[PDB]
DNA sequence: ATCGGATGTATATATCTGACACGTGCCTGGAGACTAGGGAGTAATCCCCTTGGCGGTTAAAACGCGGGGGACAGCGCGTACGTGCGTTTAAGCGGTGCTAGAGCTGTCTACGACCAATTGAGCGGCCTCGGCACCGGGATTCTCGAT
DNA sequence: ATCGAGAATCCCGGTGCCGAGGCCGCTCAATTGGTCGTAGACAGCTCTAGCACCGCTTAAACGCACGTACGCGCTGTCCCCCGCGTTTTAACCGCCAAGGGGATTACTCCCTAGTCTCCAGGCACGTGTCAGATATATACATCCGAT
């Protein structure tokens, strides 16, 4: 099907060209079903974590966002514990163009400044505005006991 | 159960008789086609808002109420029938 | 007044003055109507009901009837200037024109 | 040796004649059957109160008489007596009702 | 003259070009594309979110969506990939 | 059944006040009924819209006067405003 | 010797500059004393808002050319180029304004 | 007090509005109309608004009173308020 | 200070950097868009409320602003304004 | 859509949601007002000003400026035609005609 | 300027039919009494903007003149429309039959109003830098008298 | 059919200024959470009137022919708008100065909504009779060809 031949090519350039401290693949015998894993890049608080997520791939597709969630939890203003995280591009923003792997790369962008415009858990942004070093422990040692 | 070119039932007496109500003394003989398009493009929008008003109530007939009140909207206040 | 008879026979008027209140209160009008409003309006409605009622009785018995019909209404309001202009893109059923011939059209001398 | 008006009379007197009437101009049946086609054009399966059609008719005679009464004044400005389309036409501009 | 078969390659579907279709943005993407976008996305540009209200309106009344002077163009000079597409 | 409001008793009871003679058909009172309804929403509508400008929120006489005084023509408006004016005042005594 | 137009090309030159342009064609000062003149017809001791005699003016403008574009219509139906009071009657009372 | 302000609604504006309206050749009897229908437009466009500031107990018409006068007229106008 | 008035320019404002991006809109144009959002806006209101009062209903639905915008709007503005909401509206309950 | 996020951003639209809520129960048209209308009304109102826009950013473009002014609105609305039907009554201030001469008045 | 036909329209009288005007039962909507609270009236204060004036400069208005092009009246042609007659068509009226759908009633559940605590979206005030207005000189193009 | 001179308009480059766009502080209006009363959604039943068919009169529509008078084009006269140049009037701009009245705030009281009880005004239905429409027979006004 179209969607299909558009999972076979996005297949072929990720096979061909790895993204950087990203991986994926199809966790299920489906091609729809997929599954990725990222780490916390050098300058995050969240350095030296694996981080696991699913991928739900519609029936229209790529006119119908994906569904993307997180298995584990992270100390994020956009990530909440149930593996909704607050992106522009899952419900307002999707595009037909953007790619499975430009989203994580955007993931993990993310990932690298936080965004407190529009937080799903309350609590933690205000750590952040008033004091950074409260906000780094805590990260560090919630990765520390939660990441590995 | 289909109806065609029932337009043609507006016949050339008729006409006349309406501009004789009108004051008119002589009539051209190509009066008669434009005024069937008129009178058609005049029903047309006035049948349409009809029609959404008796679709808005969830029936299936049109009231004369539906009439007046689309006559009403356009601008055409109607006395006699209700309202 | 004495505050003890009908409404309307209070105000000295024939049309309803609780029927006037209800229809200004439950009509989406305002959020809360006045005392003083309905008696005004009945008032208003009443005169201008008995203008047109007089013009089209003096049209009626012009044309040597004990009735009105739309005929008369059409007449009566068609030819009073103020009565036109307030009635001015109103259509009235079975009313007819008013009988006018341009002056070009009538017979050379 | 027979008697006949000369053009002009006999229009003038039915012109005296349907301005002193108020009964309806167009045929009732053809104008239900032509209101009938133009609502199964909009929506298929209609039925039509007799009010409906009766008030349908009612406003697009007055309309037409109108018209009419436009119509005859602008080919009266232009030193005629016939009415011919563009009259029709000219009346409409200036009302609005095409533009 | 004749541009390489890189550029003349839809990003939407990951195909080649079948009655494209340019927007005033100067994105180019297939027919088919824009009418499933059109259809269900919410009547944007799919690349730089550049909505065209009144553009879908105006050609679509007309019918000018495809930019024929490169669909000629893709169909004369790659005869291969229009008929098998 | 149903019950059907309508203005037609005080239409008759104005009619004998004016000519005691005269009768009135069926279709010339549905006429008078159609005049009636769309004068007073008109005077209403009016009435509602001076308010709302205003940042009021009552529709007290004043605002009927005006709105009268705006809808009605030069001597119409001035005989309606007299005639409101001498109800309100027979009114409130 | 000296250099003339033929009439009517200023005429077409004119319409063409001011149908190109956006600004008030009538002088300020003038409009402004008319509309209080006659203000105080209808009340006495009155005062206006700027705003007020803007709006005014910009309404008016937009009325006159309105009338003036009919106007020109009903001169060509009639087969002239010039516009006469009897024009600007015929489209005033075919637009209903005068009856 | 003022008298016979009409006529400041000289000739050349009147031409020029023609001019905007596509006129090309005018007669000279179309003066005297035009200042006498714009008289009558300004006077029913005022007493409204008269009217409007009258019932708010104010002394100055404002910019709102002459909208909502052109409103009830059907003569919308953009860029004043509303 | 004055007292706040509400208007709709920053929305305008918002709406008209997405069709174009690179171009400025004057105060004077500003004015007049907000008169039209309010004209609009009170046009489909009241025609939703005569609509309402017909029926011998008591509440503004999504269905009475739906006829409301079919009644109003042109010919193909209408059927574009439609889709526009209930694709909204969709969107805004799931 | 799921919830704890501002109240027009689930329908995905720029204009308020609870402005206009709030101007619907406030205005006077009925005795309720429903959950879904503001909503609605929100997308109608939003649609028709991008249409509104995007037509005199084009005319904007076309006079060399880069800043629509009213001249620039009168040309958008009174070109296209379902608009010019639209906004048929409305006076646009400080916003000229269309150039159209007749073409009897042309020179021979 | 008439006169007689000849046609059409208005006037006077019988009759008979169905719609108007009135009367009866009753039931639902309006009137009477009382209580609570918030909307609007009234007074006081601040300061914005509306009015009034003076001086100058200069763009627009008023006036006069010469002339050509458009408005308007008179003639002549012929073709399209009015009037009258015989014929063909389907409208109008009555009567009967059927059932689709409008309208009313009873149950009940979900949606919308109301209230209180809380905080961030959006408005008021500031500031600055680029887009647009203006000036000055040159290039392009319609216009008209003369061939 | 054209060539060329005078004149109006469009392009291009440089300078300046003010208002459009972005930022900061703050206060009030929209959000969230909980509760409750009722609007309307749904199912069932009645019975009203909208649709369909058939047969018979006769009224209105249709087609044809004859003739006339009105539309339309052409010519000619003349006078009245138009384009241009000169003088005169007052609009427009900038500045200063005063105070009227619009806009906001605080206090209080009285006018309107809400609730309960009760009863009579107006609505549906039934009945009689007379105002008006129709048929019939004269009287008079009006049109038209011919003197
Ligand atoms: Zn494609
Ligand atoms: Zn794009």
């Amino acid at each position: 099907h179209m969607a299909l031949k558009r999972i076979n090519k996005e297949l072929s350039d990720l096979a061909r060209d790895p993204p950087a401290q990203i991986s994926a693949g199809p966790v299920g015998d489906d091609m729809f079903h997929w599954q990725a894993t990222i780490m916390g890049p050098n300058d995050s608080p969240y350095q030296g974590g694996v981080f696991f997520l699913t991928i739900h791939f519609p029936t229209d597709y790529p006119f119908k966002p994906p569904k993307v969630a997180f298995t584990t939890r992270i100390y994020h203003p956009n990530i909440n514990s149930n593996g909704s995280i607050c992106l522009d591009i899952l419900r307002s923003q999707w595009s037909p163009a953007l790619t499975i792997s430009k989203v994580l790369l955007s993931i993990a962008s993310l990932l690298d400044d936080p965004n407190p415009d529009d937080p799903k858990v309350p609590e933690i942004a205000r750590i952040y505005k008033t004091d950074r070093d409260k906000y780094n422990r805590i990260s560090r040692e919630w990765t520390q006991k939660y990441a590995m | 159960k289909v109806l065609r070119d029932n337009i043609q039932g507006i016949t050339k007496p008729a006409i006349r008789r309406l501009a004789r109500r009108g004051g008119v003394k002589r009539i051209s003989g190509l009066i008669y086609e434009e005024t069937r398009g008129v009178l058609k493009v005049f029903l047309e929008n006035v049948i349409r808002d009809a029609v959404t008003y008796t679709e808005h109530a969830k029936r299936k007939t049109v009231t004369a109420m539906d009439v007046v009140y689309a006559l009403k909207r356009q601008g055409r206040t109607l006395y006699g029938f209700g309202g | 007044s004495a505050k003890a008879c009908t409404r309307s026979s209070r105000a000295g008027l024939q049309f309803p003055v609780g029927r006037v209140h209800r229809l200004l209160r439950k009509g989406n009008y305002s959020e809360r109507v006045g005392a003083g409003a309905p008696v005004y309006l009945a008032a208003v409605l009443e005169y201008l009901t008995a203008e047109i009622l007089e013009l089209a009785g003096n049209a009626a018995r012009d044309n040597k009837k004990t009735r009105i019909i739309p005929r008369h209404l059409q007449l009566a309001i068609r030819n009073d200037e103020e009565l036109n202009k307030l009635l001015g893109r109103v259509t009235i059923a079975q009313g007819g024109v008013l009988p006018n011939i341009q002056a070009v059209l009538l017979p050379k001398k | 040796k027979p008697h006949r008006y000369r053009p002009g009379t006999v229009a003038l007197r039915e012109i005296r004649r349907y301005q002193k009437s108020t009964e309806l101009l167009i045929r009732k049946l053809p104008f239900q059957r032509l209101v009938r086609e133009i609502a199964q054009d909009f929506k298929t399966d209609l039925r039509f109160q007799s009010s409906a059609v009766m008030a349908l008719q009612e406003a697009c005679e007055a309309y037409l008489v109108g018209l009419f009464e436009d119509t005859n004044l602008c080919a009266i400005h232009a030193k005629r007596v016939t009415i011919m389309p563009k009259d029709i036409q000219l009346a409409r501009r200036i009302r609005g009702e095409r533009a | 003259a004749i541009p390489s078969l890189s550029e003349c390659q839809c990003g939407i579907c990951m195909e080649i070009l079948v009655e494209p279709v340019t927007l005033p943005c100067n994105h180019t993407l297939c027919k088919p594309c824009f009418q499933s976008t059109v259809e269900k996305a919410s009547l944007c540009c799919p690349f730089c979110r550049r909505r065209v209200s009144s553009w879908t309106r105006y050609h679509t009344r007309r019918n000018s969506l495809v930019n024929v002077e490169l669909w000629t163009i893709i169909q004369k000079h790659y005869p291969r990939e229009c008929k098998l597409r | 059944r149903s019950r059907k409001e309508s203005y037609s008793i005080y239409v008759y009871k104005v009619l004998k006040q004016v000519h005691p003679d005269t009768g009135i058909s069926s279709k010339a009172m549905g006429i008078m009924n159609s005049f009636v309804n769309d004068i007073f929403e008109r005077i209403a509508g009016e009435a509602s819209r001076l308010a709302h400008y205003n940042k009021r929120s009552t529709i007290t006489s004043r605002e009927i006067q005006t709105a009268v005084r705006l809808l009605l023509p030069g001597e119409l408006a001035k005989h309606a405003v007299s005639e409101g004016t001498k109800a309100v005042t027979k009114y409130t005594s």
